């Protein structure tokens, strides 16, 4: 048992006809303190598969650790390692799960929540989440912290069932996304403007974009804001 | 020379040569012989059952490990069951924790460690059964050859047990035929059939005698014993 101590906030994702994406921003808070800026919470495995993560910073950077290990590993006496036995996203987060519900277990969780985004062999989209409870969910929509309680409902206005994956496109998901993001920045105290975002397609494989920022903010109506009730100037 | 040195495993001959590795050897050719032999879409295994008495039982000599893997022995059949546990267990890890069916070359490599701890330490003593593994994984069909110095090789076809040459110089002259035998499992079973008939002499394949295991494309690892081996006599 212990206490998060550098924690990454919201870990939002999606999937849409031909691919997923996942975003997250660039933030290790210290309690209130906005500490580290250029924290990067998406982690890539390969080139099909992304892990965004959340919470203890310190355990993230474990989790980091293993995850490079998963690939060496697999390449070991393996002629197949960039074929047909490349690792899938479907093993990369089983493994997590099995590692988180263990720690959980053993009364010493990894403080995290997690978000495997990725395309199978087969073309199929891989979205499943995991926490420090292992936990596991899949939803055409997913997020952790904030995320959940202000990204979900944004994000499901455009995917509300299975049936809409196939109507979405990337440049549809990427700017709802987007959109979340901003939203996030504006209500949750442990935020930052600069995130990354990655998307992976069955056709376009791993684009990850790093040093995006939050862009056409409204702020204008503040300047009307005055008092707290009864005062006018 | 021979005497002073097969006391023990941990002992190398002046030649350089293990001589317990070697009795163990031996206990496979006194073994009752099986096949095995394949194509790009399905893995056979034929075996020769032996029994005690015309009162006695044919002792079963194929094992399933998983739904997409198996083998048959030649040896000490005790020996065949303690390794056959440890792949079993090998493939249900590999389900379980990374949600992956086990590559047959990995099963290969899993074995060859086991059997090499055997031979360089105090105590212990070679495995002294041979193994012949088929499976069908992401890289379609597979037959393994195990003998217990360690040494495990990747085959189209393969024998072994007591007069075991004899349907491996038939399958090394059959090779361009059966390896083509795709989509068409009753057809690869008369192949292994054929094959293990070349080492007959005793006796003939009656139906309690013949045992027979089929894995690939569209077919888990199934075993036919009986009347539902009659039709291949």
């Amino acid at each position: 048992t212990q206490q998060p101590i550098v924690t990454g906030t919201s870990v939002i994702s999606m999937k849409y006809d031909n691919g997923v994406i996942i975003a997250a921003d660039n933030l290790g808070s210290y309690g209130s303190l906005l500490r580290f800026n250029g924290v990067e919470r998406l982690i890539p495995v390969g080139d099909n598969t992304v892990v965004g993560i959340s919470g203890d910073i310190s355990d993230m950077q474990h989790i980091e650790r293993l995850l490079k290990d998963l690939v060496t590993e697999n390449a070991y006496d393996n002629p197949l390692a960039d074929a047909e036995e490349a690792l899938e996203p479907s093993y990369i987060f089983e493994y997590l799960a099995t590692v988180m519900y263990q720690r959980r277990s053993k009364m010493n969780p990894l403080w995290n929540a997690i978000i495997v985004a990725g395309v199978q062999s087969n073309g199929d989209q891989f979205l499943r989440y995991v926490n420090l409870l292992g936990v596991t969910y899949s939803s055409p929509t997913l997020a952790t912290g904030f995320g959940a309680h202000m990204a979900n409902p944004l994000l499901r206005k455009v995917v509300d069932r299975e049936s809409d994956i196939p109507k979405t496109t990337v440049q549809v998901a990427e700017e709802a996304i987007v959109n979340a993001m901003r939203v996030l920045y504006y209500r949750d105290a442990r935020s930052s403007r600069n995130f990354s975002l990655a998307i992976i397609d069955k056709n376009t494989g791993l684009t990850f974009k790093k040093n995006l920022q939050v862009e056409n903010m409204k702020w204008d109506f503040a300047k009307d804001i005055k008092g707290y009730g009864t005062q006018k100037i | 020379f021979r005497n002073n040195y097969d006391g023990d495993t941990v002992t190398f001959s002046p030649t350089g040569r293990l001589f317990q590795v070697e009795y163990a050897l031996e206990a496979i050719k006194q073994g009752s012989v099986t096949v095995g032999l394949r194509s790009n879409t399905h893995a056979v295994l034929v075996a020769l059952k032996r029994n005690a008495d015309e009162l006695s039982s044919y002792q079963k000599k194929i094992i399933k490990c998983d739904e997409h893997m198996g083998l048959s022995l030649a040896g000490l059949a005790p020996d065949a069951r303690v390794l056959s546990n440890y792949l079993r267990q090998q493939c249900n890890y590999s389900s379980l924790v990374f949600n992956r069916k086990l590559a047959v070359e990995r099963a290969g490599h899993l074995l060859c460690d086991k059997a090499q701890k055997n031979t360089q330490s105090y105590g212990g003593r070679p495995y002294g059964v041979g193994l012949l593994i088929i499976g069908y994984d992401k890289s379609g069909a597979h037959l393994l050859e195990f003998q217990p110095s360690g040494n495990v090789t990747e085959l189209y076809g393969t024998a072994i047990g007591a007069r075991s040459q004899g349907a491996k110089t038939y399958l090394e002259r059959t090779l361009d035929t059966f390896i083509k035998i795709d989509g068409n499992p009753d057809e690869l079973i008369k192949a292994g059939v054929e094959a293990i008939s070349q080492s007959l002499r005793d006796e003939s394949l009656t139906v309690d005698n013949l045992s027979i295991a089929i894995v690939g494309k569209d077919t888990p690892f199934t075993i036919y014993d009986g009347e539902a081996v009659a039709k291949y006599i």
